[PDB]
């Protein structure tokens, strides 16, 4: 009988199908992390800039 | 034989991409910890500004 | 062919080892992103809170100016 | 004897490889889902920051005038 050989082939078939999807997911995940990293960099800078502006105006108001 | 070798090659490539991704998510985590700290600062400063402005509003009144 | 089935088995073991590493990477990635969710939640909340206070603060400076004039 | 044993071993190996691959896929799909959700949250953050920039411009000018009036 060829039962074990056939199962090896069928298991490899399924492993190949999933593997294809894993590769696509890894690539997509990388691109998304790339995109979000630049977004996070900008968020950090903007947050800091706002914080400074707020402290400045708070100090100015204190004197009024 | 060739199908299995091709599969191995694809899996090895995917491991490489995922190792890259792990390094990237660490960079993302570091950035998020920093932004959380700064967003906390921002909330505090915003509240402080609100209060200070209110105090001037009452003063001018 | 015992040699041939033995050789293929060695290829399959290699595949299994590589998949084990790959699965560990996907697992670790998921965990790290779950952890990072905490940060994103707090950031969203703080920035939202900040925006509302700034809006209130500007409102106060407007009324202050109205009086000072 | 040894051929049958080796083939049985190969079957068991491929079964485990498939099981792990399916586990990896679940994890990866969850990860993308979460990254998408977090992207949406960060979009909200981005909008709020943009709004605060505008409000700080207004605040700068009101504070400036207040100082002039005192």
């Amino acid at each position: 009988g060829s039962e074990m050989e056939l199962e090896i082939d069928r298991n490899l078939d399924q492993i190949q199908q999933v593997s294809n999807r894993l590769k696509k997911m890894a690539l997509t995940t990388g691109k998304e992390l790339d995109s979000q990293q630049k977004r996070l960099n900008n968020i950090e800078e903007s947050t800091d800039d706002l914080d400074i502006n707020l402290h400045m105006n708070t100090n100015r108001l204190a004197g009024i | 034989g060739s199908r299995t070798a091709e599969l191995q090659a694809e899996i090895d490539d995917t491991v490489g991409i995922m190792r890259d991704n792990i390094n990237k998510v660490a960079e993302r985590g570091e950035r998020l910890t920093s932004i959380e700290d700064k967003a906390d600062n921002l909330a505090v400063s915003a509240q402080g500004f609100k209060r200070g402005a209110n105090r001037v509003r009452k003063a001018m009144w | 062919a015992l040699a041939e089935v033995q050789a293929r088995h060695q290829e399959l073991l290699k595949l299994e080892k590589s998949m084990a590493e790959l699965t560990q990477l996907f697992n670790d990635m998921e965990e790290l992103v779950i952890e990072q969710q905490e940060n994103v939640d707090v950031i969203d909340k703080n920035v939202e809170d900040a925006q509302l206070d700034v809006e209130q603060g500007v409102g106060h400076t407007d009324k202050a100016v109205k009086s000072a004039r | 004897g040894s051929i049958k044993f080796t083939k049985q071993s190969s079957v068991a190996s491929t079964r485990n490889t498939l099981k792990m691959a399916q586990d990896a896929e679940r994890a990866g799909m969850n990860t993308l889902g979460m990254l998408g959700h977090q992207s949406e949250q960060l979009n909200n953050v981005e909008g709020n920051l943009d709004l605060m920039k505008v409000q700080n411009k207004v605040a700068d000018e009101k504070v400036a005038e207040l100082k002039k009036l005192q």
